[PDB]
């Protein structure tokens, strides 16, 4: 079968930049490539068909070019909401294939996170368990530290991290960290706090509460 | 107009079958050649099956000859997949996808179904926990949430406020626990001053295990 081999594997691009994508294939496809659009959670969307041609209503930022074994998609002027990952498609050949994609993040200016810390509920300790959680919400770049403090002690393999896909319209990210303790290790202490490092951040920023 | 709708995913237990449906409108459905197509979780996108219109003509990836059959009803407008002696490798999301097309060659795609996850495992159900997220006791922003814990499989679906509640809402991807069940927060912020009139009440929905909660958070 043919092998499509895409390049990058990710680009990161601010809004008004060109993007250029590019699909090798194994052999020769003559024009039967097609490139999709996806974004997370979506099904992907054609955006052209047969190497050269604009799907339905896609609009004209989009194209594409090449034949044989090289292929070239071009967004001449990325939006925020170009935000997905891109994928070619072969059907010159049994079965029909695809590449790997490449995942175009877009570029945007630093923005520092906006940090709230949650205590477990009420409900939930009437479990055993306490979940205290560290939210940081809406920030770039991605990258991002999220230190615990139990009593002004560093916390190490207690907490889970998870961080949205990039926003289709202000291309932030958020972040969660929860802290998972039981609920006798939790009574036992008094200052629980999150500390987050980040490039938007002129020093590090710390929330905390109190238990009670 | 075209619209691809997709039932059948869920749970179901290694060396299983389990069917999925494709109901389609606004195109002539036997003029074209339809195709289901797979995804892994964080992997990419690969093609299982297709049939001809008719469809007389059937093709398989090499992955699922002998055990997968994609099969349509013209006169229901629905398109099938029915898949035997399933293995983790086929947890993934089913896309059902129309031939742009017309004939049985090669296809590429037009227009996609929603997607399906079928998970192949052989853990139990298990429905989530819904608990608040409320700060201690702060500025003109509060951040509101609800922490929705120990369920199994994906997906779980959270809405505010009914869906009336969409902007600054953030419901983050699940984790998978060292105890082998998923947890995820929905958090939002809203103005201060708006929790002194409104409401706010975050609707969980796990359907692997009917399970439909409707938490009320409130300032604690």
């Amino acid at each position: 079968e043919i092998v499509l081999t895409q390049s990058p594997a990710t680009l990161s691009l601010s809004p008004g930049e060109r993007a250029t994508l590019s699909c090798r294939a194994s052999q020769s496809v003559s024009s039967y490539l097609a490139w999709y659009q996806q974004k997370p959670g979506q099904a992907p969307r054609l955006l052209i068909y047969d190497a050269s041609n604009r799907a339905t209503g896609i609009p004209a930022r989009f194209s594409g070019s090449g034949s044989g074994t090289d292929f070239t998609l071009t967004i001449s002027s990325l939006e925020p909401e170009d935000f997905a990952v891109y994928y070619c498609q072969q059907r010159s050949n049994w079965p029909p294939t695809f590449g790997q994609g490449t995942k175009v993040e877009i570029k945007r200016t630093v923005a520092a996170p906006s940090v709230f810390i949650f205590p477990p509920s009420d409900e939930q300790l009437k479990s055993g368990t306490a979940s205290v959680v560290c939210l940081l919400n809406n920030f770039y770049p991605r990258e991002a530290k999220v230190q615990w403090k139990v009593d002004n002690a560093l916390q190490s393999g207690n907490s889970q991290e998870s961080v949205t896909e990039q926003d289709s319209k202000d291309s932030t990210y958020s972040l969660s960290s929860t802290l998972t303790l039981s609920k006798a290790d939790y009574e036992k202490h008094k200052v629980y706090a999150c500390e987050v490092t980040h490039q938007g951040l002129s020093s590090p920023v710390t929330k905390s509460f109190n238990r009670g | 107009e075209v619209q691809l709708l997709e039932s059948g995913g869920g749970l179901v237990q290694p060396g299983g079958s389990l069917r999925l449906s494709c109901a389609v409108s606004g195109f002539t459905f036997n003029s074209f050649a339809m195709s289901w197509v797979r995804q892994a979780p964080g992997k990419g996108l690969e093609w299982v099956s297709a049939i001809s219109g008719s469809g007389g003509g059937t093709y398989y990836a090499d992955s699922v000859k002998g055990r997968f059959t994609i099969s349509r009803d013209n006169s229901k407008n629905t398109l099938y997949l029915q898949m035997n002696s399933l293995r983790a490798e086929d947890t993934a999301v089913y896309f059902c996808a129309k031939d742009k097309i017309l004939w049985f060659g090669e296809p590429v795609f037009d227009y996609w179904g929603q997607g399906t996850l079928v998970t192949v495992s052989s853990a139990s159900t298990k429905g989530p926990s819904v608990f608040p997220l409320a700060p201690s006791s702060s500025g003109g922003t509060a951040a509101l949430g609800c922490l929705v814990k120990d369920y199994f499989p994906e997906p779980v679906t959270v809405s505010w406020n009914s869906g009336a509640l969409t902007s600054g809402v953030h419901t983050f991807p699940a984790v998978l626990q060292s105890s082998g069940l998923y947890s995820l927060s929905s958090v939002v912020t809203v103005p201060s001053s708006s929790l002194g009139t409104q409401t706010y009440i975050c609707n969980v929905n796990h359907k692997p295990s009917n399970t439909k909660v409707d938490k009320r958070v409130e300032p604690k």
